[PDB]
């Protein structure tokens, strides 16, 4: 239930719920929300972030053809396994990536320092360049729900992907 | 609610040590208690068996079987099925006595109960507590043993096997 | 209610910290056990940290400095008689502690009985107590980190500030 | 080190303040009152100064034999 | 914990930043200064400290204190002016321009990337340092006066307008002009970075690029 | 915060409540020592005290005595300890006579003649026996090696 955060309210089913209903409605078996009401906002933000990153990770994994990328060092042909890249370009590319990610993440601290007192909607960083979010609240919430659902799927997806490879030829 | 009165409380102060709040109502507690007892009784026998076998003792016709979990993996399944059959039968036979502590099978067809062992109520509580406590210990013990067997091959950590002193048995 | 009275342990960086809400329904006695455990685990960690650091540094002037500089190897090299004394001695202190706990007015964690002279009304007292807790919390994590480094990474020295 | 105490330009330390600030749970008012004593009693000053001077002489004796300071002295 | 957070004092939750819509608006970037797009992700403008203490120890005397923005603006302007100057010089030197009547030391210099070392060895750099220091001390004292509250000079205002470009000009125009300086200055600062890092790793040229395939360092 | 206060809140008594003098640790240890513990009879008080003091006394004599390097060194150490215990016992007897007198009444108050005599007796038995125990223990020392 949280505090009205869009989420749950899903026909999505689940027969492995050890405790509680098998539906995905108000999925909080552990019950972290009620025990720690003050952390709901933080949890939402973290959920969104993890999911969004995961959504990018999957496509990053699905492009191991070195496509659109030149350079012998980056050659996916040279580094057949997309997984090997982390250690393959650790001191040549991974560091660079870190620089920008780090700079961007640090600038958000101002908002996250006092989320409860500030009014920003958790996860809303005002990013709609194409200005295309259903204006209608009814659908707006629906859109948000899609993001969460897809993102949650992605989180789980990545795990299987990667691990799978850890157990296959790729 | 307050299950401090129940047998097996950690101590007078802590009362019922339920860190994760598994138990909520008497109904749940009874469920959990029954399970604890069953696992306990089973474990107590298990430790005894593991030690006997690991030390070297074997029944007639079982002198070439291996010991430990290795046995389950190597010994023929056909000679293991008997165990299930002799256990399933017991599963059916044991009959819980209504309106009694979880795990009381006095209502079973064959004579079962405190019999001559207990007289006063206090005696009964003591025996019950001891059964539970010894089971709790064995539960940890059997695990400890199996884990260490896998880790190093020494199921007893400080020695390879026990040596028994049975004068009359000789 | 413990939550409504506790003052020590709640500091600035995060305030009250119970993301998993492991103390929502606990009674005063359980909460007291938790605080005592927290302090004890932390204090022991702080000590262990200092011990490891000294040994790793090489300042182990005992047994003619025969034992290894690696703290984990040294423990194996120590005779059992040494270990037995350690456990038994600590056990003795544990017994005395139990006596103190039983005495009325026991404040979880206080073995010196500072309650006799000072109360939590004094801000200086609460602050200093907070420092012990905070450093202990950090030490707990550190000792766990160092062991990983020594057992898996393979080093038992600072890999953070060593590079001047 | 000679630029640590206040004189006529604002910057610096006032010994009285430093002494009075250093007080603890086991020592009451701490070092309060010492400044006045050492600025109003010659005997007190002599005590500290004389003890330190004598202590230095003993140190000179030890350090001057172990580490001979002059040519052709050892 | 219990104490009121300084977050409240160092930011305005009611309003929000412009360049960064998500973040709240720093309470000091109210738009008084030119070029203010409410951009201070690290909320440095809100830090409470009289940086004028660097020039004159705070203990020396009681002063109202120079507002942080004033100090920050000063540094921004100075850095920018210096950067613009340096950029021009680097290119001109690259083009070969040398002092009128200069001698072998200057003419021999191969490239700007190599001038610093040869010049410091020559000693001319030392001479420049002394001169620059004189300027710094002569002009810096004003900041203390402002902090004292005895003067009303504005940041970057050294009353320097020989050609009277902005003499008798509409305030709005002076504003756009000063903004233009700031904009150009900020650009130059960023510009110098490449003019340095790129040259160091690669080579000096009009583009100052680095051989991608070849090593850089 | 002041960790030193007048003892018993009497500003004029010649004592102070310091952490050392009045801490939970000190209070606990002293309360449970045989000398001040509650419930122990005079004999038992002496016995515990004797058992404790006899065990540690055999050491000094056995390892640093005139016949330390002799094969009969431990035996000699035992005898020496017994001798010291006898001297201490004489002292206890004499003290009691002077401090308490010749006939008593209260009873069960370590500070009476009868109680003191019982206390002394316990000390002797405990001390001598404890020394003997140490002899048996020091005869063969375990290496605790697996
Ligand atoms: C980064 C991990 C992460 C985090 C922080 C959250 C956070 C949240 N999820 Mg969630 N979720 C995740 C991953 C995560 N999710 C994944 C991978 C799935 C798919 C299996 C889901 C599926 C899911 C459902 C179906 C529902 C939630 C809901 C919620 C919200 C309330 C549940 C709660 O007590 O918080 C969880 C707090 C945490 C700290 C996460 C636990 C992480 C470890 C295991 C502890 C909360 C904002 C509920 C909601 O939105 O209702 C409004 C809801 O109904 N989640
Ligand atoms: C693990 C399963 C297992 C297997 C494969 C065997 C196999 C065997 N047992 Mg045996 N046994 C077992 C468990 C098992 N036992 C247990 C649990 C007990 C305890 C009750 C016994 C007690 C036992 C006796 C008392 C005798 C056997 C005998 C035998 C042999 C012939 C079986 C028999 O009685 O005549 C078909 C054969 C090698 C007999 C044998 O070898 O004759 C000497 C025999 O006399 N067993
Ligand atoms: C499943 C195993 C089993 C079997 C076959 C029997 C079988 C028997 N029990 Mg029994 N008994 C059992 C478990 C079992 N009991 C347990 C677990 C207990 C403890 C609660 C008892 C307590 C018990 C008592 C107190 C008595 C029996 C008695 C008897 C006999 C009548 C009969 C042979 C009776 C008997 O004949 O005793 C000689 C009798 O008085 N048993
Ligand atoms: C009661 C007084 C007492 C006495 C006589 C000793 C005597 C000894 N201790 Mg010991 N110890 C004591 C109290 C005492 N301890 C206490 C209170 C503690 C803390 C609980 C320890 C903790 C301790 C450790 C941890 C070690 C010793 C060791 C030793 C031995 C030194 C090495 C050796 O065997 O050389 C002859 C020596 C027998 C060392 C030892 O036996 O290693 C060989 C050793 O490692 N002791
Ligand atoms: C609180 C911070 C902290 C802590 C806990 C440690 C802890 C440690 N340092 Mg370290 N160190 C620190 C800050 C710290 N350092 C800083 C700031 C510097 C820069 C001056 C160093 C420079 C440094 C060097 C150069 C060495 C250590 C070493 C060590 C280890 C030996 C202990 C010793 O006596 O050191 C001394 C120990 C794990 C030694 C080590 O790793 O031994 C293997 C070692 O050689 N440290
Ligand atoms: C602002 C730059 C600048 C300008 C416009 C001139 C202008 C002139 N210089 Mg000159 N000069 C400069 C910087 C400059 N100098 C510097 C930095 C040096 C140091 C090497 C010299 C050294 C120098 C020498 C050594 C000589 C000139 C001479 C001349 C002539 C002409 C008036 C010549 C002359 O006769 O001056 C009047 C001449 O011989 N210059
Ligand atoms: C101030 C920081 C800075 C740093 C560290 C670099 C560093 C670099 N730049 Mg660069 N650059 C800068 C500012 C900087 N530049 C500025 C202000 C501009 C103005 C647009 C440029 C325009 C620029 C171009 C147009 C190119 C570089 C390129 C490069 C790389 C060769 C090198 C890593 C080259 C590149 O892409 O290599 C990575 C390249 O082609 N830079
Ligand atoms: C003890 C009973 C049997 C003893 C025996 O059989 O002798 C047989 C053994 C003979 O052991 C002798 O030891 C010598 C020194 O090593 C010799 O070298 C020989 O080993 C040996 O002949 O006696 C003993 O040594 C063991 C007796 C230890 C007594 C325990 C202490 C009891 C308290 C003594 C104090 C009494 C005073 C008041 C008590 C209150
Ligand atoms: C010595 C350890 C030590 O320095 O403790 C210092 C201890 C605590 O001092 P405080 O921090 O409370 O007081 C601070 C002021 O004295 C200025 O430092 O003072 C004592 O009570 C000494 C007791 C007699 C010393 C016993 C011998
Ligand atoms: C430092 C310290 C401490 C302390 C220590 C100590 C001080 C110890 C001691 C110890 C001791 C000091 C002990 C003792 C013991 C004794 C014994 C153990 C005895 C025994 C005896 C017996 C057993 C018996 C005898 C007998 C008798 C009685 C008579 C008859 C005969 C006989 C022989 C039988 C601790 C650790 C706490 C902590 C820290 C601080
Ligand atoms: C804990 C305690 C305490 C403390 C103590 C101290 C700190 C110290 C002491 C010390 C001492 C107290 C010491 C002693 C010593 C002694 C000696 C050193 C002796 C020796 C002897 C001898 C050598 C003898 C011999 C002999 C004999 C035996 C017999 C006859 C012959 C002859 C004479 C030869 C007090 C009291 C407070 C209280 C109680 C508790």
């Amino acid at each position: 239930f949280a505090n009205g955060l869009v989420g749950g309210e899903g026909p999505e089913p689940m027969p492995f719920n050890l405790v509680g209903e098998k539906n995905a409605k108000n999925f909080d078996p552990a019950g972290f929300s009620e025990r720690a009401p003050e952390w709901i906002n933080w949890f939402r933000e973290a959920e969104l972030k993890h999911g969004r990153q995961a959504m990018l990770a999957v496509v990053g994994m699905v492009v191991p053809e070195f496509v659109r990328i030149p350079g012998e060092a980056f050659s996916f042909e040279a580094i057949p396994n997309v997984l090997d890249a982390h250690d393959a370009l650790l001191d040549t590319s991974m560091k660079q990536i870190l620089l920008w990610i780090s700079l961007m993440e640090a600038m958000s601290l101002g908002a996250l320092s006092n989320m409860n007192e500030f009014d920003r909607e958790p996860g809303n960083f005002g990013f709609d360049p194409l200005g295309m979010m259903p204006k209608d609240a009814a659908k707006a919430k629906e859109m948000q729900l899609k993001e969460l659902k897809n993102g949650r799927l992605a989180m789980v997806a990545i795990g299987g992907m990667v691990h799978g490879a850890i157990t296959t030829g790729h | 609610a307050d299950f401090s009165g129940e047998i097996g409380a950690a101590n007078a102060e802590l009362g019922c040590w339920d860190p994760l709040n598994f138990c909520t109502d008497q109904a749940s507690f009874d469920k959990m208690r029954y399970a604890e007892l069953k696992h306990g009784r089973v474990a107590q026998l298990a430790a005894w068996g593991y030690a006997t076998t690991w030390s070297g003792a074997r029944f007639p016709g079982c002198e070439d079987f291996p010991a430990g979990h290795e046995a389950v993996l190597k010994i023929g399944t056909e000679n293991l099925i008997p165990v299930l059959v002799v256990a399933g039968a017991l599963e059916t036979l044991w009959k819980q006595k209504e309106g009694s502590f979880p795990g009381d099978f006095s209502a079973t067809s064959f004579p079962v109960g405190f019999g001559p062992f207990a007289k006063t109520e206090a005696d009964m509580i003591d025996l019950r507590t001891k059964e539970l406590n010894n089971g709790r210990a064995a539960m940890m013990g059997i695990l400890g043993m199996i884990v260490h067997e896998q880790i190093d091959g020494k199921p007893f950590i400080f020695f390879d096997k026990f040596e028994i002193y049975a004068p009359f048995g000789n | 209610a413990w939550r409504d009275e506790v003052v020590v342990g709640i500091t600035a960086p995060v305030g009250f910290f119970d993301p998993l809400g492991l103390s929502k329904g606990k009674d005063d006695a359980t909460m007291a056990y938790y605080r005592e455990a927290e302090l004890k685990n932390g204090r022991v960690a702080m000590a262990a940290c200092l011990g490891w650091y000294l040994n790793a540094g090489g300042v182990h002037p005992a047994f003619n400095s025969e034992l290894s500089n690696d703290p984990l190897k040294a423990m194996v090299e120590l005779p059992a008689v040494g270990w037995l004394q350690f456990v038994l001695g600590c056990g003795a202190i544990e017994w005395l502690g139990q006596q103190i706990k039983e005495r009325p007015g026991y404040v979880p964690g206080d073995l010196l009985g500072a309650s006799y002279w000072v109360d939590n009304s004094d801000e200086g007292w609460v602050m200093y107590q907070n420092k012990e807790l905070n450093n202990g919390r950090l030490a707990m994590l550190a000792i766990v980190g160092m062991v990983y480094q020594d057992v898996f990474v393979g080093d038992y020295g600072d890999m953070m500030y060593k590079q001047l | 080190a000679g630029h640590m105490y206040r004189t006529n330009w604002g910057i610096g330390h006032n010994m009285k303040e430093i002494l009075e600030a250093h007080k603890g749970p086991f020592t009451g008012e701490g070092h309060k009152g010492l400044y006045e004593i050492l600025t109003t009693s010659w005997h007190a000053q002599l005590a500290i100064n004389l003890a330190m001077m004598g202590s230095l002489s003993i140190i000179v004796a030890h350090h001057m034999y172990a580490m001979p300071p002059y040519p052709y002295l050892a | 914990a219990m104490p009121d957070r300084m977050w409240n004092k160092m930011v305005d939750k009611t309003q929000r930043s412009k360049a960064m819509p998500f973040l709240p608006r720093p309470i000091n970037l109210d738009g008084s200064y030119v070029g203010d797009v409410g951009f201070d992700p690290f909320y440095l403008s809100s830090i409470d400290k009289n940086f004028a203490g660097f020039i004159q120890p705070p203990s020396w005397e009681e002063t109202n204190g120079l507002p942080t923005l004033y100090w920050m603006r000063e540094a921004e302007l100075k850095h920018g002016r210096i950067a613009m100057m340096a950029f021009a010089g680097w290119l001109a030197t690259d083009f070969g321009v040398r002092f009128p009547g200069a001698g072998e030391p200057y003419t021999s210099v191969p490239n700007a990337f190599s001038a610093h070392n040869i010049m410091v060895d020559s000693g001319a750099m030392w001479v420049m340092l002394s001169l620059i220091g004189f300027i710094e001390i002569s002009t810096a004292a004003v900041l203390v006066e402002v902090s004292k509250g005895e003067n009303d000079r504005e940041a970057g205002d050294f009353c320097f307008d020989p050609l009277g470009f902005c003499k008798g000009k509409s305030a709005d125009a002076i504003n756009t002009m000063k903004l233009k300086e700031l904009q150009n200055g900020r650009a130059a600062m960023m510009a110098f970075g490449g003019l340095a890092t790129q040259t160091a790793l690669g080579g000096v040229d009009f583009p100052y690029l680095v051989p991608y395939p070849n090593v850089a360092d | 915060a002041n960790f030193i206060k007048p003892y018993n809140d009497d500003p004029f008594v010649g004592h102070l409540a310091t952490p050392i003098t009045s801490s939970s640790l000190t209070r606990a240890l002293l309360k449970n020592l045989p000398a001040y513990r509650f419930g122990l009879t005079p004999l038992l008080r002496g016995l515990e005290i004797g058992l404790a003091h006899g065990y540690f006394l055999i050491g000094p004599f056995a390892q640093l005595g005139p016949l330390r390097n002799s094969d009969i060194g431990l035996l000699a150490g035992f005898l020496s300890t017994i001798g010291l215990i006898l001297i201490l016992t004489l002292g206890l007897t004499i003290y009691g006579a002077a401090a308490f007198g010749q006939e008593k009444s209260n009873g069960s108050e370590l500070q009476t003649k009868k109680s003191w005599d019982q206390f002394k007796g316990g000390f002797f038995v405990g001390a001598c026996g404890s020394a003997g125990f140490a002899f048996i223990c020091l005869s063969s020392i375990p290496t605790f090696a697996l």
